[PDB]
């Protein structure tokens, strides 16, 4: 309840050291070995959501999967195996681009080179405005496949990041798949972001281990 | 301190705002940590670019010091205006 | 004489919000103005012309959630209406470059001021001339 | 039951709707109502 | 890897999404026809959804270049200024391509404006890029008729006006104003603001607010206005359904109870739930293909178990009986022989509802002959389904003349429940309003929801963790904390389950060390530190000291 935030000289180093190179090992080994089946399960069972969320999906309605755990894996899986290919195979190959959320090193404008070679034929938001002027006269076809992990990445937080992924999905012809960690996530969009972002909200989590995302940042600094 | 009726406006605090912006263009009023004009155009550069609290906390909020002591107000404030009573505390 | 009793030189239900905004706004101006002493004072049951100050997130959804009419709990619709509130100059943040929420060394405080604030309390018909 | 507490914790749409009556009490009424009927 | 690199692009009968329904039974017939129907409403809907959609922007461009191109005789060379109250960043205005006049416009960000300098010498650089396609200072102002042969016309668009350092557009618009000096320029300002005029005469100087208010208009875009497009949407949801689809109550409820939660954007979420609850109903609902009466042949027995179980059925079985009818009827409809209440349902489905009907003309008796406007469709709608619409006409005054034309009487149909749609099973909620905070709670406190030797024993370490935050206090001394983690792990079950492997000799390695539960207690418990700062649950003091910690959340607010 609220009442229990009202109703509220040791060291780190009394606690036995531990290298990195020792940090690693036992993380990889209860990671590998314990809760493998249930979770293996667990994610089986989740699979069968794939019809659900490519009917979402060509409907229009992003997908943002939040939970404990690690989420890269299920976008990976969903999005090589059983998005693209169909989309292809029902609409008659799709190109998917993939944005690590987790690495601070991130560019918004090199990735908007990629976007723009990718869609447009031969002041981000002034091209984008471009992009969706030539898009109405489109066919409401999926062309390009966005997948962007970790919507609460580092470079990510920021607002004009957020600003430029927001336009993308008013463009139909475009498909957005977001992925997030921090429990206060929903404090960054405002109506008007929610308005142009379009997501459907999934409970997703696993308590997968986030292997990938802990290597961007100092265990030793602990 | 007037007598009452047998059957001085209070100015709204909207209009006031152009009396406290004259008090402040006139140099009466400074602000809490005003540096004031800079010696060299390298620090000016720097003044120009930093933006204080000061142009972000809103109007009424805004804290000032005064250049007249109160002293000096009914020193040179003549007897015969009508808050020269009010001069002293 | 209409004309002149008015100085005119004016611009011109002053602040259109949902409900979860209006009691985000009342909770956020205690927030700024009540020393974080009186907290479990007040709500647990067990000033009006200095600048505000800074508030921490969990204060502010704490009081609001003590003073919203069981629990209300924290959903996307609160925190998306906090954001507006934001995105509508009514709370200021410490950041004027590469705004990030999530950072936590951000603060909260107020932008709204006494008259707005009593009424709104008064449309929502919340007693907040007692808690001072 | 597990597997309709994940559905519905997962807001799948392959999760029944309690709308209608379940099958098994209704199962359980017709076979209640028909064992003295004849 | 390709994983450490910031972002990269990925190459790789015919699917229909729509998945069997009883169990398998639905034939692939019967699914392209629902299919196709659920097809045909849709695009059906978005035929008039879209076409409001523009005829809502085609009005305000209207508007928008009526206000800007109402000239007006001013002896005084003064700026124009229009206030777009409600507007966001989103809008787009095209100018008139004149001969003798050159108009340009140019956008003015937050990021745009950090001082005057800044902003003059990005103003003149768009303006000479503008005019470079015809064929940084004021010097260009003056110079501009010599170098182009041209009028100069300037319109400037504030994009967002409140994040925008007032005192630097104080000093901007005076600088702005030293260009009425010379004959061939004009100057247009556009202010998007969000909330009212009232920040506007808060922050600015009141010398700025005169010089803009001698000539400004006033215009309120915003997306609500007293539901005359929101009444529309609604209106034209019900015509797509053409009968064959009926609103319940609770439905209702929820659209109203979550409309009022957003004040600017309420035409969006309207059709976002539009459009899930008609996805769901032809996900879901086998007998959606049964719209069109011709595909009543293909009914089956596993069709009539649905029927039996509708509650209108249920009682009407048990009126059956109390109402002393024959028992061969009872055992006809048992033994589903000679499924005349087939052809009852096929009557069912030609009765057309007259609430609908009753709906519209009441809608626009209130548009026109009452010439009421103020009211929400919605509403009406609910009050209609409840059948409480006396009380919702004894809100207007001018309704007792009509009372009577306007009274209608709710009808419960039989079968009826099959083509409707509810809020019941909250799917609705936990995909488009979540509880996003408590999900993630009660996910770490009742992991028992979630996941289906140490296994069988052990809950996942996050968890486990969690219960000791909810524990803990507002500040924590890091090492406190890792010893009562420590003390609530199975030591001896954790060594034995480290000791299973064989092989693995990097881990036998450090089981030989006496401090091994020690280290692999730390080591979970700054990998879950560290999962915990990611999610937003801990924060250091690393200024002070990386050793004590603050937490982020509180449970259950």
């Amino acid at each position: 309840t609220f009442e229990g935030y009202f109703d509220q000289r040791h060291t780190m180093s009394m606690a036995p050291d531990v290298t990195r190179e020792e940090f690693s090992l036992v993380s990889n080994f209860f990671n590998e070995n314990f809760q493998k089946r249930p979770r293996q399960k667990l994610f089986e069972i989740q699979k069968k959501m794939f019809p659900q969320y490519w009917f979402e999906l060509t409907q229009g309605f992003s997908l943002l999967f939040y939970g404990v755990g690690s989420k890269r894996n299920f976008l990976e899986e969903f999005a090589i195996d059983y998005l693209s290919p169909k989309i292809a195979y029902s609409q008659l190959s799709i190109p998917c681009l993939i944005l690590n959320g987790y690495n601070p090193s991130c560019n918004y404008r090199d990735v908007f080179k990629e976007i723009t070679d990718l869609l447009v034929p031969a002041h981000v938001i002034l091209q984008i405005q471009k992009m969706i002027d030539f898009y109405k006269n489109q066919p409401l076809d999926i062309k390009l496949i966005l997948v962007v992990h970790n919507l609460d990445g580092p470079s990510i937080r920021k607002n004009t990041f957020q600003t430029m992924l927001s336009f993308l999905s008013v463009i139909r012809q475009i498909a957005i798949v977001a992925s997030t960690d921090h429990i206060y996530a929903p404090l960054l969009w405002d109506n008007m972001k929610a308005q142009n972002y379009n997501f459907v909200f999934h409970d997703i989590s696993n308590f997968e281990p986030s292997t990938v995302e802990s290597t961007f940042q100092d265990v030793m600094k602990m | 301190r007037i007598p009452t009726v047998a059957p001085i406006k209070l100015w709204l605090k909207k209009d006031v705002k152009n009396v406290w912006e004259n008090l402040v263009q006139l140099d009466f009023f400074t602000e809490k940590s005003a540096v004031g004009l800079r010696d060299n155009a390298t620090a000016a550069f720097y003044a120009s670019n930093y933006q204080f609290q000061g142009t972000m906390i809103p109007f009424d909020l805004r804290s000032y010091q005064m250049q007249i002591i109160l002293q000096e107000l009914r020193r040179i404030i003549p007897k015969s205006n009508m808050y020269y009573s009010w001069t002293q505390l | 004489i209409k004309l002149f009793l008015s100085t005119d030189d004016n611009l011109s239900q002053t602040y259109d919000l949902s409900i979860i905004s209006k009691y985000l706004l009342i909770a956020s101006y205690i927030c700024s103005y009540l020393e974080p002493r009186y907290d479990a004072s007040i709500f647990s049951r067990k000033p009006r012309y200095l600048q505000p100050s800074l508030f921490a997130i969990e204060r502010l959804l704490a009081i609001f959630q003590a003073i919203f009419p069981s629990l209300m709990k924290a959903n996307i619709e609160v925190f998306q209406n906090l954001s507006e509130l934001h995105t509508l100059k009514l709370i200021a943040t410490t950041m004027n470059k590469n705004i990030d929420y999530l950072s936590p060394k951000v603060r909260w405080k107020v932008n709204v001021p006494w008259e707005i604030i009593k009424e709104i309390s008064e449309s929502v018909h919340f007693n907040i001339s007692d808690y001072f | 039951r597990y597997d309709e507490i994940i559905f519905r914790k997962l807001g799948s749409m392959l999760q029944t709707t309690n709308i209608l009556v379940t099958d098994d009490q209704y199962n359980i009424w017709k076979k209640r109502i028909e064992m003295d009927l004849a | 890897a390709d994983a450490q690199r910031s972002h990269y692009t990925v190459y790789p009968d015919k699917h229909i999404p729509f998945v069997k329904l009883l169990s398998g039974k639905e034939s692939e017939v019967n699914v392209e026809k629902r299919w196709e129907l659920y097809h045909q409403l849709h695009s059906h809907f978005h035929d008039q959804v879209d076409h409001i959609i523009d005829n809502i922007e085609a009005d305000l461009k209207a508007e928008i270049s009526d206000l800007l191109y109402s000239e007006t005789t001013q002896k005084r060379r003064c700026f124009n200024t229009i206030f777009l109250l409600g507007s966001d960043s989103t809008t787009k205005i095209e100018l008139k391509d004149e001969s003798s006049r050159y108009n340009v416009l140019i956008e003015l960000t937050p990021k745009e404006s950090p001082n005057v300098r800044m902003m003059l010498r990005r103003s003149m650089y768009k303006l000479y890029s503008a005019a470079d396609a015809e064929e940084y200072d004021l010097s260009l102002v003056e110079n501009f008729k010599r170098l182009f042969g041209k009028d100069l016309a300037m319109v400037f668009n504030f994009k967002d006006v409140d994040s925008i350092n007032f005192n630097t557009l104080d000093n901007f618009i005076i600088l702005l104003k030293s260009a009425f000096k010379y004959d061939h320029v004009k100057i247009s300002l556009i202010f998007n603001i969000n909330t009212n005029l009232s920040n506007i005469e808060k922050n600015l100087r009141q010398s700025t607010i005169r010089l803009l208010k001698r000539n400004y208009h006033k215009l309120d875009v915003s997306s609500n206005k007293g539901f005359k497009y929101g009444n529309q949407i609604f209106q034209s949801f019900l015509d797509t359904v053409d009968g064959k689809l009926n609103l319940s109550d609770r439905f209702v409820e929820f659209i109203l109870s979550k409309m009022a939660n957003n004040t600017n954007h309420n035409l969006q979420l309207l059709t976002k739930m539009l459009d899930y609850s008609l996805m769901s109903y032809f996900f879901q609902n086998a007998f959606s293909v049964f719209i069109d009466p011709v595909n009543v042949d293909f009914l089956n027995d596993d069709y009539l178990k649905i029927l039996s179980r509708c509650p209108t059925f249920m009682f009407f079985v048990e009126g059956l009986i109390k109402q002393h009818a024959p028992a061969d009827e009872i055992l006809s409809l048992l033994t589903n022989k000679n499924r005349g209440l087939e052809e009852f349902f096929v009557e069912f489905l030609v009765r057309e509802n007259p609430i609908n009907g009753h709906a519209k003309f009441v809608a626009r008796f209130l548009e026109e002959e009452l010439n009421i406007t103020n009211f929400n469709l919605i509403e009406l709608y609910h009050n209609l389904l409840i059948g409480k619409l006396d009380s919702y006409l004894d809100r207007w005054s001018a309704c007792k003349e009509y009372k009577d034309r306007l009274h209608f009487e709710p009808i419960d149909t039989i079968f009826q429940e099959l083509f409707t749609l509810d809020n019941r099973s909250g799917l609705l909620t936990q995909s488009i309003f979540p509880s996003y905070k408590s999900n993630i709670e009660d996910n770490l406190l009742s992991w028992e929801q979630v996941l289906p030797d140490l296994d069988k024993i052990m809950a996942p370490v996050l968890g486990q963790l969690f219960k000791l935050y909810r524990e803990a206090n507002m500040t924590i001394n890091i090492y406190d904390f890792y010893i009562a983690f420590r003390e609530t792990l199975p030591k001896e079950e954790i060594l034995n389950f480290i000791r299973k492997d064989p092989s693995n000799t990097k881990l036998l390695e450090l089981a030989e060390t006496p401090d091994a539960f020690d280290k692999v207690a730390l080591i979970l418990f700054m990998q879950a530190i560290f999962a915990f700062e990611n999610m937003g649950l801990i924060k250091f003091q690393s200024t002070k000291s990386y050793d004590l910690v603050e937490k982020c959340v509180w449970r259950g607010i």
